[PDB]
């Protein structure tokens, strides 16, 4: 009903070496 | 078969219309 | 009111109202209540409306464009001078407008005037019209939406050009 | 481009003739977007070490606004020294070279044969 | 198990601690006030007087000039003999055309 | 003013209506010189619009 | 729904009448003005060029 | 055109300095009055357009589009208000602040003098509408918009800038008012080709054109209400300005390269109402709506015919005010069924008499009911459309009948029919929301009495 935002799911894909 | 075409297309219109891509520098 | 001449309005022909039948037509009655009920105190308030116009007096003009010079005698890329001549040829353009607007005016009221013999009696103001109309088409046809004093120059050329080579080749 | 016109006397922010082009006026539009660019610059400066963003250091938003105003005034002044040098340039030599621009002839657009392309 | 995340707030009614809300707001003088200032700029200042001011704009793009202008020149060509328009909106003696 | 927060685009309006006016004199090369409306001045009078 | 239409009519009757009433008061009292031929020596204003006093007042006051 | 930008930047302190329970009230009250102000733009005159300065000048097509814009603002503020009830007070001035920004960024869009000022205010008007899609919009789901976006800036906006600088070598100025004297024939070439086609794809993806449409069923979508509003009523019709400035420049070549585009909307139109038969989201089909009436605005400028500009900005205007009132039906139910699928709430005027009259009104005039605005574009269109070529007035007609078929298909399925029973927070209409569906359809209906102010710059 609110807002979306990243979870861990979409957080963790920017956190390795590359993208 | 639609960039490489469109890029020789442009390669032809270059040799027709006299299109420089290293242009000599002039003003 | 307005002007008779460019207006026209040919004279009035009523014929006299000719009772043949004893029983009386409910549209006398009816006019005269008309006339009572509802032209008199239109008509009162009307004079009393007059009578408050006549106390303040006061006048507007119409307003007039001298001629500037046109599209031809101006040079190639001189903005200002072939902005006077385009201002002065977008006025000419509008005023042409209602020109052909005044001339349909004349044919749709000749045409339910004259009512069945539209057809006999109407040949004047059809023929002022056929005229206006290919006039303002030679005129003002086709320039486009971005039209301006030079696309009607040189539709104004091809046209004389046209008509040259057909005076031309007639001889 | 213009890097031999100041060579000749080089490392001149604002050089002598530069003192017979009309400065800018203090209400100059460029002038108060600079002092604009001042103020923002003190509401950012507020902005990250967390004050009151309107409030805090009146003193330090009208330095930053002074500051940025001063400079700009220099900048503005060279700026409109530097295209006034440019049209200088292109005048003198456009003077000192009457072949390369000639009088062409105005034609008025009686003689003047465009090709009318018609919307239908 | 999944983070710590607070839930997910309910849908408020706007109804139920003002049975007079407007729905601007719900601080009820707020509420009250945010109406009448959308009803009086809205309503009784651009839509009555914009209405009021298009209506009697000044002649918008010269059209009823434009109309009388015509009833002058239309009567100044129907006295003199003259056609109504011409087909060249120009003088043809002042037009050089290439030659061939 | 207690209520010196309601002036802030009437003001704002009027200012650049200022500004407007003053961009004015700036574009006043052609007053009383182009082709359409040039005439002699009336008396009392120094500029046909300002 | 009622509420809002009731204040839809009052908010727009609130400046109409007046609107209306003045409009019919300047069309009584002060009236529409009269075509004329320009004087010889005399230029009219702008805003002399427009017959409604209303559309006078906004070609003179505006524009 | 200084007296509206800076009351637009004085929006800027006047919602920064507001106090936490006014700052809707402040907002709205200063730009109804901005758009009060607005309407001093109709000094316009049958010859000369309004030049105010080297900068700013106003004819009759950026005049009403211009006063659409200032209008819009309070009704977004409105619009807007009410879910963000439960936002921080700074991110809603932040808001506020992107829409102002908007604004003021399109009112000067609108009166750009000069083609490389227009290029920057409208390219600078994708900005604020971005970051209020994309930080208000409730959900984000990008993964195929991205790309597009991508194709969006190849394929149009860097063409048309490096075409514009062109331009200014060339011409010497791209001043549209020098353009109007200089303007050379742009003759058949290759090179004249590619110069039509960086000139009009920024403005053909703007519109949208069919098949370059994918973006407006997502961005409308995944947006705020105001967000919606402004893409549907001003953000879209950037592109028809641009394309009627720009098309002074692509004569006599227009005449043979608006042949391919010209197919691609007048069976485009026919597509897309079609899809609105088949959308399962109710924002979803308002946006397919937004395409199928803008491929009458791109024939009708690619056409190129007095008729066909006068019926091109009045359908600007008229379908501006329409599918913003269409959106903000649609929010209207949405606050209350927290879902967009239209099939969900049914049979509403069981239970909104006053609002399903909104909707009945705001479908009438979708499906170009006379003597509206809405009729009066598309039937200057068809007619100049017609005048082009005879058979079109079928493809004409057929979209005539798909565009009402839709059009009460969304008032037979929301409004009509029996009320859905496990929906029960269905609350009645507060006044604010009624409010809005009069500030829109209000305007579009007094706009029928006096349509020449909405005509256009060739009226
Ligand atoms: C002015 C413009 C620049 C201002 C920068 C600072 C703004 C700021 O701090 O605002 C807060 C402040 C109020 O806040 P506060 O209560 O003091 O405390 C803040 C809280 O702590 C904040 O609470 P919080 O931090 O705890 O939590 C909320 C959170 C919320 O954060 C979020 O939600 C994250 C962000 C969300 C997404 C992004 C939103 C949009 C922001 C970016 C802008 C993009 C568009 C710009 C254009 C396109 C380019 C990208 O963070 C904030 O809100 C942070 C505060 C700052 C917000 C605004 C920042 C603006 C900077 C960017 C714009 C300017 C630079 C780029 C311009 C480009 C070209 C135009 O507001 C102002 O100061 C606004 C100005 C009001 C007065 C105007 C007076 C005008 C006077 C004119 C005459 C004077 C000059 C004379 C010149 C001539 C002299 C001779
Ligand atoms: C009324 C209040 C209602 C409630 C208030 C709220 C109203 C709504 C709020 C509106 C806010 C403003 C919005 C913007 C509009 C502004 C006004 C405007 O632009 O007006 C335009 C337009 C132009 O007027 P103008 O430029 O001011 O003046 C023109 C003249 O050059 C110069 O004018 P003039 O000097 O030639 O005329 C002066 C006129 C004053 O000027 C006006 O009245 C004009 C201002 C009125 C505007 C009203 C607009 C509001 C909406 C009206 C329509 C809806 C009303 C509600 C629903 C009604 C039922 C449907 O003087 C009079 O009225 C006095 C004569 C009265 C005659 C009747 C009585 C005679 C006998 C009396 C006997 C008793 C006394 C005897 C003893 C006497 C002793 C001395 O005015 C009108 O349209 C007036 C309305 C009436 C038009 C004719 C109506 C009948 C037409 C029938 C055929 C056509 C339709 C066929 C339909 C077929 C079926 C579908
Ligand atoms: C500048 C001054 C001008 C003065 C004159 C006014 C000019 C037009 C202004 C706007 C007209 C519409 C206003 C009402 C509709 C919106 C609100 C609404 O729904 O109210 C329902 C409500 C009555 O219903 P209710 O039972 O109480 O509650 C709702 C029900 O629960 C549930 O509702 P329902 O289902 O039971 O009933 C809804 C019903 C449903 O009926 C329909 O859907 C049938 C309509 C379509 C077929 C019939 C019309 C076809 C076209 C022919 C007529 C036009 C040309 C005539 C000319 C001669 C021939 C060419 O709609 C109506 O009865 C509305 C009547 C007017 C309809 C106009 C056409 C709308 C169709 C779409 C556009 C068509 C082309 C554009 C037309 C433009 C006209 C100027 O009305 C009110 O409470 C009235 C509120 C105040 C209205 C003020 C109007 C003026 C606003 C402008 C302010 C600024 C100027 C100052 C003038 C002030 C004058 C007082
Ligand atoms: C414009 C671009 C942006 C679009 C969005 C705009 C949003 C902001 C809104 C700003 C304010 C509004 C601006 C537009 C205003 C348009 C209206 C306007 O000014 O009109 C001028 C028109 C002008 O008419 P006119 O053209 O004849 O004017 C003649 C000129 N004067 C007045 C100087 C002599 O006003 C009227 O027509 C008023 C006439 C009297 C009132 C109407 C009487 C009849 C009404 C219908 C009766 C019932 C019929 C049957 C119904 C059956 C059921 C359906
Ligand atoms: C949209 C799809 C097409 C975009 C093409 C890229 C922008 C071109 C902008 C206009 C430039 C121009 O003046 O073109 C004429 C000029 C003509 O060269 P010119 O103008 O320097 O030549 C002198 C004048 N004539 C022609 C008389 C000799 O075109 C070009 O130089 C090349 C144009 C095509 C560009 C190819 C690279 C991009 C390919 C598409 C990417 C998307
Ligand atoms: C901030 C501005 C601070 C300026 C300090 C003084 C700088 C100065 O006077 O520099 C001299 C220089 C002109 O000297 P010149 O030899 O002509 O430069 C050729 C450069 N290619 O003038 C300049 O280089 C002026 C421009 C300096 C801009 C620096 C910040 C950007
Ligand atoms: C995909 C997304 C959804 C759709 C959006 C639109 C995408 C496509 C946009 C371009 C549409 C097609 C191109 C425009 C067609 C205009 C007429 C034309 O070019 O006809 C084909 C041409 C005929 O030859 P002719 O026109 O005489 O060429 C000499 C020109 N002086 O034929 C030829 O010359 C032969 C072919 C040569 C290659 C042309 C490549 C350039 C055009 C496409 C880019």
């Amino acid at each position: 009903a609110r807002q979306w935002q990243p979870d861990v799911e979409w957080a963790e894909q920017y956190g390795g070496a590359v993208m | 078969c639609a960039y490489m075409g469109l890029t020789a297309a442009l390669v032809k219109m270059g040799q027709l219309e006299g299109w420089k891509v290293f242009a000599e520098p002039k003003v | 009111s307005w002007d008779k001449d460019v207006y026209p309005e040919p004279p009035r022909r009523t014929p006299a109202p000719s009772p043949q039948t004893s029983l009386p037509n409910p549209i006398t009655y009816l006019t005269k209540a008309f006339d009572l009920l509802v032209d008199r105190p239109v008509t009162l308030v009307r004079e009393f409306i007059e009578r408050q116009h006549a106390k303040n007096k006061y006048y507007y003009y119409h307003r007039e464009f001298r001629r500037v010079p046109d599209i031809t005698e101006c040079h190639e890329k001189d903005v200002l001078c072939m902005f006077e001549a385009e201002m002065q040829w977008k006025r000419d353009y509008k005023v042409d407008q209602e020109i052909v607007n005044i001339i349909q005016e004349r044919l749709k009221a000749c045409q339910q005037r004259e009512g069945e013999s539209h057809r006999q009696n109407c040949a004047k103001e059809l023929q002022q019209f056929t005229q206006v109309v290919k006039a303002y088409q030679d005129r003002y046809h086709d320039l486009g939406a971005h039209y301006s004093a030079r696309k009607c120059l040189a539709k104004q050329k091809q046209r004389m050009l046209a008509e040259r080579k057909a005076t031309k080749e007639a001889a | 481009m213009m890097t031999g016109r100041q060579a000749r006397a080089p490392l001149q922010f604002l050089p002598d003739e530069a003192r017979s082009l009309p400065p800018p006026k203090l209400t100059d539009p460029r002038l108060a977007y600079i002092g604009f660019l001042g103020y923002c610059s003190g509401l950012i400066d507020n902005a990250i070490r967390r004050r009151p963003v309107l409030s805090a250091g009146l003193h330090r938003q009208f330095l930053y606004i002074t500051s940025f105003v001063f400079v700009g005034y220099y900048l503005l002044k060279r700026q409109d020294y530097m295209y006034a040098v440019r049209d200088h340039d292109m005048f003198s030599y456009i003077k000192s070279h009457p072949e390369d621009f000639p009088e062409k002839d105005k034609k008025t657009y009686r003689e003047v044969f465009e090709e009318f392309h018609p919307v239908r | 198990l999944r983070w710590q995340e607070d839930p997910e707030p309910e849908d408020e009614n706007l109804y139920e601690k003002n049975p007079d809300s407007h729905g601007y707001d719900k601080d009820p003088a707020v509420d009250v006030w945010n109406m009448r200032v959308v009803f009086f700029f809205g309503f009784s200042i651009v839509l009555v007087l914009g209405s009021t001011f298009v209506a009697y704009l000044p002649d918008y793009r010269m059209q009823e000039w434009a109309r009388r202008e015509a009833e002058r020149l239309v009567k100044y060509r129907e006295a003199h003999g003259l056609p109504l328009m011409e087909s060249n909106c120009f003088d043809p003696s002042k037009i050089q055309l290439p030659e061939d | 003013r207690d209520h010196w927060i309601h002036v802030l685009v009437p003001v704002g309006f009027v200012f650049g209506y200022y500004l407007d006016r003053k961009n004015d004199e700036k574009l006043a090369a052609f007053r009383n010189k182009s082709l359409l409306y040039k005439r002699e001045l009336k008396p009392q009078e120094e500029v046909t619009w300002k | 729904d009622k509420r809002f239409l009731k204040l839809l009519r009052f908010y727009i009757l609130l400046t109409g009448i007046p609107v209306v009433i003045g409009i019919t008061l300047i069309n009584v009292f002060i009236g529409e003005a009269e075509l004329a031929e320009i004087p010889e020596g005399y230029v009219p204003e702008h805003w002399e060029y427009f017959k409604h006093p209303i559309s006078r007042w906004i070609a003179r006051t505006f524009f | 055109m200084l007296k509206y930008i800076i009351p637009t930047m004085m929006l800027m302190p006047l919602t920064w300095l507001s106090k936490n329970s006014m700052i809707w009230i402040n907002t709205t009250l200063h730009s109804l009055l901005i758009s009060l102000t607005s309407l001093l733009l109709l000094n316009q005159f049958g010859d000369n357009s309004l030049n105010f300065s080297l900068t700013f000048f106003s004819d009759s097509l950026s005049t009403p589009l211009l006063i659409l814009t200032m209008w819009l603002l309070p009704l977004m503020l409105m619009a807007s208000q009410h879910h963000l009830s439960k936002e921080n007070l700074a991110r809603k001035k932040l808001f506020i602040s992107m829409l102002i920004l908007l604004q003021l960024f399109l009112i000067m869009t609108f009166t750009a003098t000069e083609l490389i000022f227009f290029y920057i205010m409208f390219e600078a008007t994708l900005v604020p509408t971005l970051i209020i899609i994309t930080r208000w919009g409730n959900q984000t789901e990008r993964l195929n918009a991205g790309l597009y976006f991508l194709f969006y800036t190849l394929a149009g906006s860097l063409p048309l800038l490096v075409a514009l600088i062109y331009i200014q070598n060339t011409m010497g100025s791209l001043n549209f008012l020098i353009l109007q004297y200089w303007v050379q024939p742009m003759p058949n070439s290759w090179s004249n080709t590619f110069m039509w086609l960086a000139c009009m794809m920024a403005f053909m993806v703007k519109m949208p054109l069919y098949g370059l449409h994918l973006w407006l069923p997502k961005a409308h979508v995944e947006a705020p209400i105001a967000g919606s509003m402004v893409l549907a009523a001003i953000l879209l019709k950037l592109g028809g300005y641009g394309m009627m400035r720009i098309t002074l420049l692509l004569n006599p070549i227009t005449d043979f390269m608006a042949y391919p585009f010209i197919m691609l909307s007048l069976w485009g139109m026919i597509m897309t109402s079609s899809i609105c038969l088949r959308q399962t989201d109710l924002k979803s089909l308002i946006a397919y709506s937004s395409v199928s009436h803008m491929a009458l605005v791109i024939v009708a400028i690619l056409i190129q015919t007095p008729w066909s500009y006068m019926g091109a900005t009045a359908l600007m205007i008229a379908h501006g005010l329409t599918s913003s009132m269409l959106f903000c039906l649609a929010n209207s139910n949405y606050e209350r069924v927290h879902s967009r699928t239209m099939i969900l709430a049914r049979g509403l005027q069981t239970l909104l008499p006053l609002m399903a009259a909104w909707w009945l009104l705001a479908s009438l005039t979708n499906l170009a009911l006379p003597p509206s605005i809405n009729l009066i574009g598309e039937l200057f269109v068809v007619m100049s459309t017609f005048s082009w070529s005879n058979i079109t007035i079928i493809l004409m007609g057929l979209n005539m009948v798909i565009t009402a078929l839709y059009s009460l298909y969304m008032l037979i399925t929301t409004q009509r029919g029996k009320h859905t029973h496990h929906i029960n927070n269905i609350l009645p209409s507060f006044t604010r929301e009624n409010a809005l569906m009069s500030l829109h359809m209000l305007p579009l209906l007094l706009l029928s009495l006096n349509p020449k102010i909405i005509l256009g710059p060739l009226y």
